[PDB]
């Protein structure tokens, strides 16, 4: 606090006289150049260290109500480039003669420093800084501060090559914007909304620090309130609008708890929810904008918490939320289709996260009722990928994971049944019968998300017919792809084994038909994709094959079509047999595999692929078949068996003959 | 040549118990004199040892249990080990290790359910592997007869290692 | 496996047919032995494979013919060259025989013309022959070399060969056969022309395939020929202009590639030539060079190894011509300067490297010609932009900056300025690269190895002062980053913890190691700075927290631990030695490190007979100094350089002169006092292990001044016998102490000396009988031999003084101590001799699976009964004098040291020992006896070595005082029996002072410091000891007052006298008067020390009354 106040006050008095000399030397300045380069780099260097030790005293008023010192703030930074990001950190006063300034003397310099390039890039804090940091470490950090550049490396250590120096120019340039003014706030939102880029991640830190950092009850307001207004009405494209909303969301969803003024004006707000205007593009383009923005900010601002302290509904809020989801019923045209409804859904998804908090039963129950949409799929159902490519543009599983949270919430604590309609009807699971449409899938994967602790006979028919659907709509996803398989034909195998009691009401009902079919197509297909990838994939519906078993249609006579292969020059006698050693594993080797259903020596043709190969399959197949029909055929009629053990007896006799040792 | 193993305690146990059941004899001094009829075979060293855990076992099997004033059912648990999982590296040193914590368990699971009950003191050295990821009158009753029979192999086994 | 059976059907099956049965046999021999990844086991199935497959096929088309034979062999040698490059070498008579085969097989291929296979056949037996360069063998070399000459120096063969010809001739010409490679380099000639004269005329265009083979043999022989001065330039500069077109045909650029590779690998008489065309074809060659550097190929590294080497050239004769030869030169390397600025437009990528090094090549020379701060200062400021942004992700590989930094080396080979800005930046980047030291590749860190010893050799040269606090931060940086320890055996983990507990560390001083120690010379006063500049830092360093660290945890986390109870068993424990837990884990975890290394940094640099005597005089002072805190690994620092300073005889000659420059052996002189009395007193077990390494070894050196006193080998040796065979380091430090001070003026004395030195000598052959463990005892045995005369008559009394023949077994057995009643028959159990063993078991240590385990619960047990049968009138009754009190005795002891390894057991077998303290107050005396008895000894165990055993002792009496003031059983019985209240502190005050007063004080204090918390609350017997609360510190105070042989007593004893402020609360008013008096008596009566005490009850007294 002495040497600090020495330090300074002097360096105001001279920092009006021998820097300004230097500093002019170089902006109008062979030698000139290196006169310029010294001078400059090094009282740039000085104003580091004089605001440095500015800053822990009386300063900020002390900064920014002297003088002779903005000027050399803003000169500099109308010269060079890289001598000059070092300069760049410090600065951000407040009050006028400096506001104007700062927005001008440095727009400027993110042009010569801030291109619209392709994505590459790579009182309260001051005394947790001071009174947390010990000695040890400390004096490694005042030697290293004072000039040099351990200055800046000890607080970061701690295309591609100047795509990364840039990127390194928005570091410096928009990490110090973590701390600091609101203007600084601004042209990050303006940057973060031209398109996508690595610097992703560092405005997700950037903003979301801002946030929580900060927490003033009066800078708080100001990011906010600010950040509105640069959502408010001006001529912009539709991008910077849209990541105006996410990198706004993300500016508010992880911040400062006092909401004050955003959610007072909201007032305003919702005064702006209703309008219309058809067309000439331009207000289709911000209306489906606009207008789906303030409802996207304002759903989770009803996010958590203060919600039971405001107490409200804002009685009127649920008209147009749950109206307009609910609707337009118009047809397609004026493009305003899959730029309206991705965002017409975050209305309804997202005002949902104003139900729970509303949530005791019926009337939510009527916020998930009725259908008449179908928002977001059709738009994306022609589109998508995977449960999380399926979740996130969808922003429909996103929530409906945390409604199914709330709704078992709500769904145990009055009661719980064991019977499936008799908790359809009164809740949503009404839903749950399946359809023929296109936004089955999404329904699907919430149905994804019931299961994991929802279940058991309660959605019982629906599993079934999600075996009829994979057909046409399976193979609609292309085929699926193996993560795909798996999720969708994965899951519903999983849930059904996930019971017994009840899978038993479609093993005697039920099955003879939804299974039989289900069952083919499984192996039918398993084949091939372990003939392709890897060997598991057998295995992967094998055994639930095998939970099924337990009555089934009696498949095995395409199971011994497919062992039926063709002839060597193709090992697909494998392919066809590991099913029949799967087959095998149970149900008096099911049937022993129809080998006198379809044909008479399906059987004989069995024996036939083996004698011809020595292949690890056939061997095996083998194997254990003699096995049970030899367990079976010393413990049931002889006469089945003999005709094998006599075939066999020709093989072993083949293979002593054709080939000796192997 | 057997009846001591190279190292692996079950092939060891499971001999001695075939020696013990029934070529043992069920007389107590019939046993004493069959003892030194078995003991020079060897030929090797801490013969003895293995006489103590035949006869100490054979002598107190059950009339010791319930008129007492483990290692050896801790030893068939440790035949059926080996049998199964855990191979070799400080896996098996996890499983030395738990044996130790058993063979302490013996005639300390005693006192240790004394300072509080049952499943007290049971972790042991595996309990910091855990960790890191009726007191009063407990304690009079064991020191009357709670387990005392308890005591007796703890006392055999300690002298058998060393 | 099944490689051996199907070889073994087709190939004898083909010794008498063939077609299809070839090629399915050899792709199955194929693709099952191909998968072959690990060795070992896929090693071991393909070896013998391989072996029979190599052999099999070769006599076998040898013996057959040709049909399809020819299919099959040709088949099996394409595999087969795909086979060896994967399977390492281990294949090199297999090799040779596999060769000679290939050439007898394009043989075999010459009665018939034309087809196709002998081109599949030939390529593929070629690759075979190519894919050999293990070489290192002797005839094996010309066997080949010769007939492939022979061969190619007659053949008329087209096209779809000849590369052949030169990749071999190549290949053979890069081994060594003298003769061979003189015939060939000059047959050469030939070939040259054929080509070269080939593609001037006869055909318009280039061709690939004998390019191919031209040009790899052309590069390949020069190397061993040299003197190329024109051939190579036409050549060479040609395929550049001809690669300079390309269309689509693969391999084209690998026709750009052999060249250049041969331009770089014949940097000599050649780049000379290229030297000449820096004017028509300045543009040409970098133009070529560059443009192949933006193509994406395979060679973007010829790029840089044709255009790093020509540089070479241009940095080469530039420099080696005169004045005349300079502005041509400009021209080229300004060319370059504009690559460094227009990459700011246009990223040059790789390209930005050249420039960095382009700012190298002629900026080592050119520079000298003219000023050229522009060129430097502008690459400064760019290295300063690639490392400060290296705050972004950009993982720029640090093997980048140091082809950044070591082109940064050579620009930095010139300085003459000093305009600030140039100090710190180029000081960071010194920092940077000292930085980037661990992450490398073996051969890359070499590469920066050399680039640091470099870019020092620049600073040194030049300003006077900054290398220094270069020096100091980058020593800092590396010190701190330390963290975590990479040394997680049992004794130096223990000191490692006893200091602290919880990129290597270790890594990095390879480099400064060889740094200091590469390349000779100018390493002097480099080296010099380097160590004092990271002592003096490292002296402030552990001088930043540590230092408080110790003493300021050790009394913070304890008060964590500290509550109402514990509390006080806590006082009792900061008399052994410290709770070791420290508060600064900063300066606590770089300056373990700092140490640490530091013996591996300090024992192989700057060791000369000129260094060696101002390391001493200076480095020990401030050393020692800063060890007045008191840390292990602090002092392990010392004897490491201490005696390793070779200078055994220089110090000792001085010395010698001083009893009979020397203030630090006045120094050497001071520290044995707080030295050996800091081993006996505060050092626990294992961290006394550690500082015994270290008062073991300053003794050592000083020979002459370990003159007289045993205390100190005596506890050394002593632990260093059976204690630290467990490692060889305690051990260890101990022979050579012996064996020099055998014979340095020890003659004089040894009746008296020797035997404490037989004596402890018993522990290390005569326990070691109960670098290898086994040869520390076989240099033991040498040891003792050397003697003969007195090796006796010591360890006699030795063994006899000792007795180790303490046979208890309890008043001489005269029954059964606890008797069983088990089996109803023959009943063995009496005890008696099963006692003494189960001590040793507690001792055990060894098998502590076993032994800890049942040896314990059983002890515990046996415990239980003796515990029982002890309450009839039998023996047992009035036989609790002898069993119990003999056993008891080691029961404590046994709750301490089962503390290390017993844990939950230790937990329960403590409050057995407690209840078993509570009872016999609960009931009766006799057995009052035992306990109170021997823990009446724990505090005689503190004044021995004896350690952690006191502070559990204190907690039984604190409990045992309770269950006296718990056993009313009517104050009737308070007066009838005489076990606690008056009759204890008649034995605590009578405690305090016996043997006037030293190995019993640090009891006394205890034990009032252990019962204040009860003394505090009990009614009028509140009164008459605070009263002799007085005579306590007349006790204590004065008892080590005069005896003030160092603290440890010095301290609890006033922690006793603040349990004496306690009184201080105005009651039964003849304080006032009679306990006023006494502190009045006390000035006149001023005992030594009490002063401190004195006056401040003087004021303290008088102060409410």
């Amino acid at each position: 606090d002495s040497w600090w106040a020495k330090d300074s006050p002097l360096e105001t008095k001279m920092a009006v006289l021998a820097l300004l000399a230097k500093i002019l030397q170089i902006d109008s300045s062979v030698f000139t150049t290196y006169i310029s380069l010294l001078a400059d780099t090094k009282l740039d260097l000085h104003l580091k260290g004089q605001a440095v030790t500015l800053l822990p005293f009386f300063t900020s008023l002390t900064g920014g109500s002297l003088e002779e010192l903005r000027r050399v703030l803003e000169q500099l930074i109308v010269a060079h480039f890289p001598m000059q990001s070092r300069e760049f950190p410090p600065g951000t006063p407040r009050f006028n003669n400096y506001v104007d300034c700062m927005k001008k003397f440095l727009d400027a310099l993110e042009l010569s420093q801030s291109p619209m390039l392709l994505e590459l890039m790579t009182r309260r804090g001051s005394c947790v800084t001071q009174v947390g940091l010990l000695e040890s470490v400390y004096e490694m950090f005042r030697k290293d501060d004072p000039r040099l550049s351990f200055t800046r490396q000890s607080f970061v250590d701690r295309t591609k090559l100047n795509e990364s120096t840039f990127d390194t120019q928005i570091t410096k340039k928009m990490g110090y914007y973590k701390i600091l003014d609101v203007m600084y706030s601004r042209l990050p939102k303006d940057d973060v909304h031209a398109k996508e880029s690595k610097i992703n991640q560092v405005f997700h830190g950037s903003c979301i620090t801002e946030g929580n950092e900060l927490t003033k009850t009066l800078i708080k307001l100001c990011y906010d309130a600010f950040t509105e207004n640069m959502a408010g009405e001006n001529q912009l494209l539709e991008r910077r609008r849209l990541y105006h909303c996410a990198a706004y969301n993300c500016a508010i969803s992880v911040i400062c708890c006092v909401f004050n003024e955003l959610k007072f004006y909201q007032g305003f707000l919702f005064s702006e929810k209703p309008e219309k205007n058809l067309l000439i593009f331009e207000n289709l383009i911000d209306l489906k904008r606009r207008y789906n923005f303030p409802v996207e900010v304002e759903v989770p601002m009803e996010r958590k918490k203060k919600y039971i302290e405001i107490r409200k509904e804002a009685r009127e809020a649920a008209n147009g939320d749950s109206d307009g989801p609910s609707y337009m019923s118009s047809l397609s045209y004026l493009a305003d289709s899959t730029l309206s409804e991705e965002m017409s859904q975050f209305d309804f998804s997202t005002g949902v996260q104003s139900y729970s908090y509303s949530s005791q039963d019926p009337r939510p129950a009527t916020g998930r009722f009725r259908r008449r949409e179908q928002r977001d799929p059709t738009v994306h159902d022609d589109v998508l990928e995977l449960e999380m490519d399926e979740l996130n543009r969808h922003e429909c599983m996103a929530p409906l994971t945390a409604l199914v949270k709330h709704m078992h919430r709500s769904l145990g604590p009055p009661q719980g049944e064991e019977d499936s309609v008799p908790r359809d009807l009164p809740s949503w699971m009404k839903f749950l019968h399946g359809k023929l449409g296109n936004p089955i899938v999404p329904l699907n994967i919430r149905l994804f998300l019931a299961k994991l602790v929802i279940n058991t006979e309660e959605v019982f028919r629906p599993y079934a017919k999600h075996w009829l659907s994979p057909l046409l709509q399976l193979a609609a996803s292309e085929n699926n792809g193996g993560e795909g398989i798996h999720y969708m034909v994965v899951e519903i195998v999983a849930t059904i084994l996930s019971w017994t009691g009840l899978a038993t009401p479609t093993g005697v009902p039920k099955d003879e038909v939804l299974a039989n079919r289900l069952l083919n197509f499984l192996m039918k297909h398993v084949f091939h994709p372990k003939r392709a990838v890897f060997r598991h994939n057998l295995e992967i519906i094998k055994t639930l094959v095998e939970c099924w078993k337990d009555c089934l249609s009696i498949p095995y006579r395409l199971i011994f079509e497919k062992f039926s292969g063709k002839d060597p020059n193709s090992k697909d006698n494998s392919v066809g047999i590991q099913l029949l050693g799967i087959v095998m594993a149970n149900d008096l080797p099911p049937y022993d595999p129809q080998c006198g259903i379809q044909s008479s020596e399906y059987f004989q043709a069995l024996v036939n692929n083996m004698s011809f190969v020595r292949y690890k399959e056939v061997y095996a197949a083998a194997a254990e078949v003699l096995g049970l029909i030899l367990r079976y055929v010393m413990e049931r009629k002889n006469i089945l068996e003999e005709s094998l053990c006599e075939l066999v007896a020709k093989q072993l006799k083949q293979h002593q003959n054709t080939m000796e040792d192997k | 040549q057997g009846l001591i193993d190279e190292n692996p305690g079950l092939q060891l146990i499971i001999r001695n118990f075939w020696s013990h059941e029934t070529r043992l004899p069920s007389n107590t001094l019939d046993r004493l004199l069959a003892l030194n009829s078995l003991y020079s075979p060897k030929i090797e060293v801490h013969f003895l040892s293995l006489a103590t855990n035949f006869l100490l076992e054979m002598t107190s099997m059950s009339p010791d249990y319930p008129n007492p004033m483990x290692x050896x059912x801790x030893x068939x648990x440790x035949x059926x080990x080996x049998x199964x999982x855990x191979x070799x590296x400080x896996x098996x040193x996890x499983x030395x290790x738990x044996x130790x914590x058993x063979x302490x368990x013996x005639x300390x699971x005693x006192x240790x359910x004394x300072x509080x009950x049952x499943x007290x003191x049971x972790x042991x050295x595996x309990x910091x592997x855990x960790x890191x990821x009726s007191y009063r009158h407990g304690d009079l009753p064991d020191i009357q007869i709670k387990h005392s029979s308890l005591i007796t192999p703890l006392q055999a086994v300690a002298q058998r290692d060393p | 496996c099944s490689l051996l059976r199907l070889q073994e059907t087709l190939s004898a099956a083909d010794r008498c047919g063939a077609a299809l049965a070839g090629h399915q046999l050899i792709r199955g021999l194929g693709q099952e032995c191909v998968l072959s990844s690990s060795p070992a086991v896929l090693a071991l199935q393909t070896s013998l494979v391989f072996s029979r497959d190599f052999g099999l096929l070769v006599f076998v088309r040898k013996s057959l013919n040709s049909i399809e034979f020819r299919e099959c062999r040709e088949e099996i040698l394409k595999f087969l060259c795909i086979f060896l490059e994967k399977m390492g070498q281990k294949i090199a008579p297999y090799s040779v025989e596999i060769k000679n085969t290939c050439t007898s097989v394009y043989t075999k291929d010459r009665a018939a013309k034309c087809k196709i296979p002998a081109l599949d056949l030939l390529i593929k037996l070629l690759q075979t022959f190519r894919s050999s360069r293990l070489m290192d063998e002797f005839k094996i070399g010309e066997l080949f070399s010769k007939f492939y000459g022979e061969l190619a120096l007659k053949k008329k063969i087209p096209d779809t060969v000849l590369e052949k010809v030169y990749e071999l001739l190549g290949l053979l010409g890069e081994v060594h056969p003298s003769e061979m490679i003189n015939n060939a380099e000059n047959l050469f000639r030939a070939f040259l022309g054929e080509l070269k004269t080939q593609m001037t005329s006869a055909v318009r265009e280039p061709k690939l395939p004998v390019l191919a083979g031209c040009l790899k043999g052309l590069s390949s022989l020069l190397c061993n020929f040299t003197k190329s001065m024109e051939e190579d330039p036409q050549t060479s500069r040609e395929i550049f202009n001809f690669v300079l077109k390309a269309i689509r045909p693969q391999i084209d650029l690998k026709r750009y590639a052999v060249p250049s590779a041969g331009l770089r690998l014949f940097a000599l008489h050649a780049s000379q030539f290229s030297t000449c065309l820096l004017d028509n074809y300045v543009s040409l060659f970098e133009v070529l060079l560059k443009w192949c550097a933006h193509t994406n190929v395979e060679l973007k590294k010829a790029a840089l190894s044709a255009l790093e080497s020509f540089l070479k050239q241009v940095s080469n004769m530039v420099a080696k011509n005169a004045e005349m030869h300079k502005n041509k030169l400009q021209y080229f390397m300004e060319q370059f300067y504009g690559i460094i600025r227009n990459v700011d437009s246009n990223n040059k990528e790789l390209s930005i490297a050249i420039r960095g090094y382009g700012l190298f090549a002629g900026p080592c020379k050119v520079i000298n010609a003219k000023d050229v701060d522009f060129m430097y200062v502008e690459l400064i400021q760019r290295c300063k932009q690639m490392f400060l942004t290296q705050t972004d992700t950009g993982d720029d590989r640090v093997y980048q900056m140091p082809s950044f930094l070591q082109s940064v080396a050579s620009v930095l080979l010139y300085l003459d300025t000093v305009p600030e800005v140039y100090t710190p930046v180029l000081e960071h980047l010194v920092v940077m690269q000292i930085d980037s030291f661990p992450q490398y590749s073996p051969k890359m860190q070499l590469v920066c190895c050399r680039a640091i010893v470099k870019v020092f050799l620049a600073l040194a040269a030049k300003g006077p002062v900054l290398r220094n606090c270069i020096s100091t931060v980058v020593h800092q940086g590396l010190i701190r980053i330390c963290s975590k320890p990479v040394v997680l055996s049992e004794s130096e983990d223990h000191r490692a913890s006893g200091e602290v507990r919880t990129k290597d560390y270790v890594d990095l001083f390879r480099h400064l190691l060889s740094s200091d120690q590469m390349m000779d010379s100018i390493l002097a006063d480099e080296a010099f700075f380097s160590v004092n500049s990271s002592s003096e830092s490292l002296n402030h360093l552990l001088y930043d927290e540590f230092v408080k660290s110790v003493l300021k945890i050790v009394e913070k986390l304890d008060l964590t631990l500290e509550i109402q109870t514990v509390g006080e068993q806590e006082n009792g424990d900061e008399a052994p030695g410290v709770w070791m837990i420290p508060t600064s884990d900063p300066a606590a975890n770089l300056h373990p490190a700092k140490p640490k290394d530091f013996s591996a940094f300090i024992n192989l640099v700057e060791f000369c007979r000129e260094i060696l005597p101002e390391k001493q005089a200076e480095f020990f002072e401030p050393w020692v100094y800063s060890f007045s805190y008191e840390l292990i690994l602090q002092s392990t620092r010392l004897p490491l350089i201490s005696g390793f300073y070779k200078l055994l005889s220089i110090t000792v000659r001085n010395a010698k002169k001083i009893k009979y420059k020397y203030s630090c052996f006045a120094l050497f002189v001071k520290f044995g006092k707080e030295v050996a009395v800091k081993m006996k007193q505060y050092k626990d077990e294992l961290l006394a292990s550690c500082l015994t390494f270290l008062l073991s070894l300053p003794h050592n050196i000083i020979e002459l001044d370990v003159r007289a006193y045993v205390p100190a080998l005596q506890m050394a040796f002593k632990l260093g016998l059976s204690y630290t065979p467990l490692a060889e380091v305690g051990l260890n430090a101990l022979e050579e102490w012996s064996i020099y001070i055998d014979r340095h003026v020890m003659q004089p004395y040894y009746k008296d000396i020797l035997p404490c030195l037989d004596g402890y000598l018993k522990t290390s052959a005569l326990s070691d009988e109960t670098i290898s463990l086994e040869e520390i005892r076989i240099r033991v045995v040498q040891m003792l031999g050397s003697l003969g005369g007195q090796i006796n008559k010591n360890l006699l009394t030795v063994t006899s003084s000792d007795e180790m023949m303490k046979s208890y077994v309890a008043w001489d057995r005269e029954k059964r101590l606890s008797f069983a009643v088990p089996f109803r028959e023959m009943k063995p159990v009496i005890f008696l001799d099963v006692f003494l063993p189960r001590v040793t078991e507690l001792a055990l240590t060894a098998s502590d699976r076993q032994t800890k385990v049942a040896a314990c619960e059983l002890l515990h047990s046996m415990v239980m009964f003796m515990l029982g049968k002890a309450t009839q009138m039998p023996e047992g009754g009035q036989g609790a004098p002898p069993m119990y009190q003999l056993y008891k005795r080691t029961f404590p002891v046994l709750l301490r040291l089962a503390c290390d390894v017993d844990q939950v057991t230790r937990q329960l077998y403590e409050p057995l020992v407690m209840q078993l303290i509570h009872w016999f107050t609960n009931n009766k005396k006799f057995e009052s006896q035992d306990t109170v008895a021997l823990l009446e000894a724990i505090l005689d165990g503190i004044v021995d070595p004896v350690d952690s055993t006191l502070r559990d002792f204190c907690g039984r009496c604190i409990r045992e005082f309770l269950k006296w003031s718990i056993k009313q059983i009517t104050p009737q019985q308070q007066e009838k029996s005489p076990v606690n209240t008056k009759s204890l502190f008649k034995r605590l005050y009578s405690l305090a002072l016996h043997p006037n007063a030293f190995k019993r004080l640090g009891a006394s204090l205890a034990f009032n410091n252990i019962y204040r918390e009860f003394r505090e609350e009990e009614s009028l017997v509140e009164q008459f000891v605070f009263e002799a609360l007085v005579i306590y510190m007349e006790s204590l105070a004065l008892a080590h007052a005069d005896e003030k042989s160092l603290g440890t007593i010095q301290q609890c004893c006033d922690a006793i006298d603040h349990l004496c402020r306690i009184i201080e609360k105005k009651h039964v008013s003849l304080n006032k008067a009679k306990k006023r008096r006494l502190p009045r008596g006390f000035p006149p009566s001023a005992s030594l020390c009490l002063l401190d005490l004195v006056k401040w009850l003087l004021a303290h007294c008088g102060r409410p009354q």
